[PDB]
């Protein structure tokens, strides 16, 4: 489900992104910011209280 | 709960008698020969998205129109205090469960034909006694009145308070994420239909907000970049599924509440509504709220047709008289697209395309209706669709004021 | 009484609460009765011509 | 051959299906009156290319999808291209055919040429042609069809 | 009583022994599910489009007030899911062959 | 019960004398087959064929029950698709897994 983030690389993630490099030096990068979560909101509420 | 209501019957368009026949009275979609709580029975079970219509019910509004005309001939108890019969047909019982041929024992007096008769529930005392079982009559009569008052499209009411949306309503609202508007209207109709409800209620306030939210999204003022309270209505491309607008919740920005309380009456000023589902859904949904809570205030007579001038408990021209705005869908769509590009959801090139698509789509609606009218002349005896003139498709109405209200409403 | 506003307060709105500061024990809520449909369908193939 | 195909048990033109209860003479292979509801006539509907049907709730009877991709009322006059029939004989046998037997609708089957077959009967005793047709329908499939009886 | 499915209501509003915090969690979970809700009527169009209009289909369904079909997912979720696939594969790229 | 004093014999004899048959064997019969086929029964929502009215009644009494049946929690939740029917040959396809 999420293992690759822990098993390989640095887990300190910020915002995932994938890209490909063209020989002409141009870089095409596609960000994938997550959509509106719901559990995160209530979790932050739980922490606050 | 509300214990009294008022109403008004339809107006004959020069014809001498109410415009329906016995077969119409025999082919209602609900229980046999009863008009109550039947305005959605023809689509309780559905498949696909195609609108449902037939040879003698050729428009989405046709069935409701027929039902309204049908009721006009049998609502005498709320005017004359007595049950009557018309063409040998009357109610089974004083509770008005359903219609049936007159029995040959104690035939009730024959109804005298008339139009636009004002209605008052207090003329029929048994209604108060049997309120728990006669409740759906309240909703349907109110709905009929809200349509009878207009020559061009059903009238309904909008309002937004100065306070933010109360928490209790938010709890109820979330049950309806991702459901299209038509389904919501069906649910709203069922709610106010079965049992009596107090005007104060979480559910009542919930639906009222829904009506406001949808209008805000209809103008494009409310969108995924500017939500009411996280809520807004999503839209599909008009070139396909032009009506499958659904409710969405989002974590984005919220519009600030208005400076003062806003409220107005609304109407569609063009015949397009007769075959466009969303207009019917929005109108019925708003009317459902007014049905349980009654009319907040009298309606302005100024822009209404002749027979609607000065109805006792309905229309007026005094001080506490809420004005009524009207609009045309096509310019409304143009405004909605303009809001989207201003808010940056789309580029101007798309906005030009969307207007072309919608105008083409609207043209088919006009072309369908105008051809359907000549197929069902009103002089035949029944009025499946409301008459109109070709120029009525081009009227802009008060559309500019309408979008101005929404901008003043959600800010 | 601070933990029971929804029970002993005449000025208690429905559904309100001061969650970030303290926890109340008696509250109003919605209980749901959702339905979970299943689909059976018929598919038609296009004619030859 | 194109002028004498009948001698090879091959017929030309379309096929009609109308409930007719005659008492006198009958001559299906040489009609005398002009056929009704020729294609393109008033209130004549042609089926959609899928031959699909749609149900309706609470009393409303089903509707059929025409070429214009619009549900239409079953009663009346209808035109079936043979191919649509070959892929939708079941729904036809279940919804349209009973209405035909009730005499509330008329169907024109479009098929340029076909093999026919005859069945003679005594005009004196009673008879009902429906079972023969119902059998003939039962043997149609997407592959092929039996000769017209 | 509201939205009576013949005998029983679709949802009720009651007050009972209940702590706000747990209630807050439960409500959000409902909001999550409803966010996944899909209108069933659109399925037939989804099928017809996915079939490149080679198939035409009908799926009748009754429309009750409370009805849940948690089948929808936004493009963002799928795009994120795709990226997640690359990450989990990263240690052994050869694992993608079975696709 | 209620008394049933038998009538006089002569009246009975006269009545019994005049009793034409109800049905006769007449070649000419203008016979007419039933409008609806009575040999098979189809489920109007899933088009499952059946041999008797009883069997069809039970099938809809099980497979097409829209009841809000249980106030207790449902033991299971099914997937979206249960089955499909191919019209062109009347073959029903079952989802490899609906549960």
């Amino acid at each position: 489900l999420l293992d690759g983030l822990a098993l390989y690389g640095d887990p300190r993630i910020a915002d995932l992104s994938a890209a490909y490099l063209q020989y002409g030096g141009n870089v095409v990068r596609e960000h994938v910011p997550p959509g509106p979560s719901h559990i995160h909101r209530t979790l932050q509420q739980v922490e606050s209280t | 709960a509300q214990r009294q209501f008022f109403g008004l019957t339809y107006n004959f368009y020069g014809q001498p008698a109410p415009l329906f026949d016995l077969n119409d009275l025999q082919e209602l979609a609900g229980c046999y020969a009863r008009p109550w709580t039947s305005r959605f029975s023809h689509l309780a079970i559905s498949t696909g998205s195609l609108p449902v219509w037939s040879a003698r019910y050729p428009s989405v509004a046709s069935r409701n129109i027929i039902v309204n005309t049908l009721l006009g001939a049998h609502l005498n108890p709320f005017a004359g205090g007595q049950v009557t019969s018309h063409q040998g047909i009357t109610w089974r019982d004083p509770v008005l469960s359903s219609l049936a041929p007159v029995p040959a024992i104690q035939p009730p007096p024959v109804w005298a034909v008339a139009e636009n008769v004002p209605l008052d529930s207090n003329n029929y005392p048994t209604y108060v006694l049997n309120l728990s079982s006669m409740w759906p009559i309240n909703q349907d009569v109110h709905i009929m009145t809200m349509w009878a008052l207009s020559d061009q499209g059903p009238i309904y009411h909008l309002e937004v308070p100065v306070d933010p949306m109360p928490a209790a309503t938010t709890a109820a609202l979330m049950a309806y994420i991702g459901v299209p508007i038509a389904h919501l209207a069906q649910t709203a109709y069922r709610f106010a239909g079965q049992l009596p409800q107090s005007p104060d209620s979480t559910m009542v306030s919930t639906i009222r907000w829904l009506s406001a939210i949808w209008f805000g999204s209809l103008t494009g003022r409310l969108n995924r970049s500017r939500t009411c309270n996280g809520f807004y209505f999503e839209f599909a491309k008009p070139a396909l599924n032009p009506d499958q607008a659904v409710l969405k919740w989002n974590d984005g920005a919220r519009a600030a509440p208005p400076a003062a309380a806003q409220s107005s009456y609304m109407r569609c000023i063009s015949p397009h509504w007769q075959h466009q589902i969303v207009e019917v859904a929005g109108a019925l949904m708003s009317q459902s709220v007014t049905a349980v809570t009654g009319l907040p205030a009298l309606i302005d007579e100024a822009t209404l047709p002749a027979w609607s001038q000065g109805v006792a408990n309905l229309t007026g021209n005094g001080q506490g008289v809420v004005p009524c705005l009207d609009y045309n869908p096509v310019p409304m769509a143009a405004a909605r697209h303009l809001q989207w590009r201003q808010d940056g959801l789309i580029t101007a090139a798309q906005e030009a395309q969307l207007n072309n698509d919608y105008t083409a789509y609207a043209l088919t609606i006009e072309r369908h209706l105008t051809a359907m009218l000549v197929a069902n002349p009103i002089a035949a005896g029944r009025m499946p669709i409301q008459p109109f003139n070709a120029a009525d498709f081009g009227q802009a109405g008060q559309t500019a004021a309408a979008v101005a209200l929404a901008q003043a409403m959600f800010v | 009484p601070l933990r029971w506003p929804g029970l002993v307060d005449p000025n208690y709105r429905v559904g309100t609460n001061d969650l970030p500061n303290r926890i109340t024990l008696y509250n109003s809520l919605y209980r749901y009765n959702f339905t979970y449909p299943t689909l059976d369908g018929i598919m038609y193939v296009r004619s030859a011509t | 051959f194109m002028a004498e195909m009948n001698l090879f048990n091959v017929a030309r033109g379309n096929l009609y299906l109308v409930q007719t209860a005659t008492n006198g003479n009958w001559s299906p292979m040489a009609p005398v009156a002009a056929p009704p509801f020729v294609r393109g006539g008033p209130n004549v509907r042609v089926v959609g290319r899928f031959g699909t049907i749609v149900p309706r709730p609470d009393g409303l009877e089903p509707q059929l999808i025409d070429d214009g991709n619009v549900p239409r009322d079953i009663a009346g006059d209808w035109v079936y291209p043979s191919d649509v029939l070959q892929v939708s004989v079941a729904v036809f046998c279940d919804y349209v055919w009973p209405m035909v037997k009730a005499g509330r609708t008329r169907v024109l089957v479009e098929l340029g040429h076909y093999v026919y077959t005859l069945h003679y009967y005594d005009p004196q005793i009673s008879l009902d042609e429906a079972p023969i047709l119902e059998e003939w329908l039962s043997k149609i499939n997407p592959a092929g069809i039996p000769p017209v009886p | 009583a509201n939205l009576i499915g013949g005998e029983v209501s679709a949802m009720v509003e009651c007050m009972e022994l209940c702590d706000a915090l747990t209630l807050h969690i439960r409500e959000t979970y409902v909001m999550l599910l409803r966010s996944m809700h899909q209108d069933p009527t659109q399925i037939v169009q989804i099928v017809n489009e996915c079939a490149n209009n080679l198939l035409n289909s009908t799926i009748p369904i009754s429309l009750r007030p409370t009805i849940l079909c948690p089948w929808f997912a936004s493009s963002e979720d799928l795009r994120l899911q795709q990226v997640m696939h690359l990450v989990n594969i990263s240690s052994n790229t050869a694992a993608a062959l079975p696709l | 019960d209620i008394i049933t004093r038998p009538t006089s014999d002569s009246i009975a004899a006269v009545a019994n004398a005049t009793k034409p048959a109800a049905v006769v064997s007449d070649p000419q019969s203008m016979k007419v087959t039933p409008i609806v086929n009575p040999s098979s029964y189809v489920c109007n929502v899933c088009n499952a064929r059946f041999s008797t009215m009883s069997a069809l009644s039970e099938h809809l009494r099980s497979d097409h029950r829209d009841d809000a049946s249980t106030l207790l929690a449902t033991p299971m939740i099914n997937n979206a698709i249960r089955s499909f029917l191919t019209a062109w040959d009347g073959i029903r396809i079952l989802s490899p897994d609906v549960s």
